[PDB]
């Protein structure tokens, strides 16, 4: 609630997420973590729960700093990316999801994460 | 320990059966929680365990299904429920939410206010109410409430296709006489509880097949009485044992036709197939706030 405060007072509410969590401000709570078969293909994100063995799935919208703070999405388009779908995060950067999706990007061939699934 | 790994209790025939006064309800283990599997809100558990319930009835499944999710938001202004249920349904699903308070939610609409604002425009195939007025912590006798309840009765007899099935979240105190009566209306009802909120008086109310015309005469207020005389009769175990295994989560696809038909033609083969969950009767062709 402090940070979703924060971005409001910002022309760059990504990076200032980003700068609040790297200089050790708490990371957005309350990203809807969900229960997976963990026998997904691993994408980054799906119409149905993908994560893999080393992977969590997230409700879209919640891990969404926009959907979250209620805020202009940066999309042309108009339309959130993650809403209405699910997300997939690495094991290892369950501590902060909204982080995570702001820090990195879907590979546009094949829609895994670069640097963690994209081996193209 | 089978009980466990079910998803949670149904309310059996031993107990619809009964004629008790209405008593308190006393549960051994009454507020006890058990953890939940990770960083994991406990709603994706309740729902998730009524979902495998709900996959053991006899639901209406068609293409572009029309669910509507009352009571979708919480405090801290998500919705783990509607989640789950973007993961149990159809992908083609429509899922309606709806809140008093903001939220955000995997829902395709979502609308804040109470949920009288919420207009239904065509009739749905499923409504999911976990609506819960926090005056009922204050409670002298124990009457039947009107609250939100006074609006999805209107809905069940005006807004709920043929076929259509409900789950309508209730408790000890958060109940209503003409909601009980309203499942005679339905192919099949029971009440189910959850083993990951067993600890608590909440059951979900479910009307399985809606027909539109009274198969069981109920009397909603000795209904409740024998629900309470249940809850208190039977041992419930806090449990997550049934989401071990989620290789099966996922509603089965099961194509249900969807139908129009005036009340004339609705013969004993419609009757037939709206009870065995293998159709629906509504419009085939807008749900907004008021
Ligand atoms: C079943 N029960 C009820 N009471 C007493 O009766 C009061 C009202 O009883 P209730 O109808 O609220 O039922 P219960 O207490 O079981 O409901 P619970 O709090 O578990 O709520 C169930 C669901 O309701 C929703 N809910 C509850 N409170 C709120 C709220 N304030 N706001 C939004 N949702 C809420 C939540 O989804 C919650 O999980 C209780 O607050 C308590 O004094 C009991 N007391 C003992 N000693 N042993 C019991 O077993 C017992
Ligand atoms: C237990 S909470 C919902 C938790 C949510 N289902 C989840 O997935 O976490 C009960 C909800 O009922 C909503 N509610 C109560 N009365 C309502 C009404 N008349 N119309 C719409 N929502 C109502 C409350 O605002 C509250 O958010
Ligand atoms: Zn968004
Ligand atoms: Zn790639």
């Amino acid at each position: 609630s402090s940070v979703l405060s924060l971005v409001n007072f910002t022309v760059d509410p990504q990076k200032a997420y980003l700068d609040f969590v790297n200089a050790g401000g708490a990371p957005l709570t309350n990203c809807v973590k969900m229960l997976t078969p963990k026998t997904g293909t691993g994408i980054a994100i799906s119409v149905k729960p993908e994560s893999t063995a080393d992977q969590e799935t997230y409700g879209g919208a919640s891990v969404c700093l926009y959907c979250r703070a209620h805020i202009e999405h940066p999309d042309v388009s108009g339309v959130c990316k993650y809403k209405g779908k699910f997300v997939q995060i690495p094991a290892q950067c369950v501590r902060d999801p909204v982080g995570f999706c702001l820090s990195n990007t879907p590979c546009n061939v094949c829609q895994y994460w670069i640097g963690y699934g994209c081996n193209c | 320990a089978s009980a466990d790994w079910k998803p949670g209790h149904a309310m059996p025939s031993l107990f619809k059966v009964q004629n008790v006064n209405l008593e308190r309800c006393e549960l051994a283990n009454y507020k006890q929680s058990i953890p939940m599997p990770r960083g994991v809100h406990m709603n994706i558990a309740k729902y998730m365990q009524l979902c495998q319930y709900l996959n053991t009835c006899t639901l209406a499944v068609p293409a572009n299904m029309r669910v509507i999710h009352f009571g979708a938001g919480s405090d801290k202004g998500i919705a783990p429920g509607t989640s789950v249920l973007r993961q149990w349904l159809p992908t083609d699903a429509i899922i309606i939410d709806n809140d008093l308070n903001e939220f955000v939610s995997d829902a395709d609409i979502t609308l804040f206010g109470d949920c009288v604002t919420v207009r239904v425009g065509q009739q749905v195939d499923l409504v999911i109410s976990d609506m819960y007025d926090p005056t009922t912590k204050n409670v002298g006798s124990n009457e039947s409430k009107a609250l939100f309840f006074t609006y999805l009765c209107n809905l069940i007899n005006n807004n709920l296709a043929l076929g259509g099935s409900v789950a309508i979240k209730i408790t000890e105190h958060s109940w209503s006489v003409e909601l009980y009566e309203l499942m005679g209306k339905f192919a099949w009802w029971t009440v189910f509880c959850t083993n990951a909120n067993a600890s608590s008086s909440e059951g979900f109310l479910l009307g399985i097949n809606y027909l539109g015309t009274i198969k069981e005469n109920i009397d909603g207020g000795a209904m409740h009485a024998n629900y309470i005389f249940w809850r208190n009769s039977t041992p419930m175990n806090l449990s997550t044992y049934s989401l071990f295994d989620l290789s099966k989560f996922q509603l089965k696809l099961k194509g249900t036709p969807v139908l129009q038909l005036k009340e004339s033609q609705i013969n004993e083969l419609v009757i037939s197939l709206l009870s065995q969950g293998k159709l629906l009767i509504r419009d085939n062709d807008s749900v907004s706030t008021d």
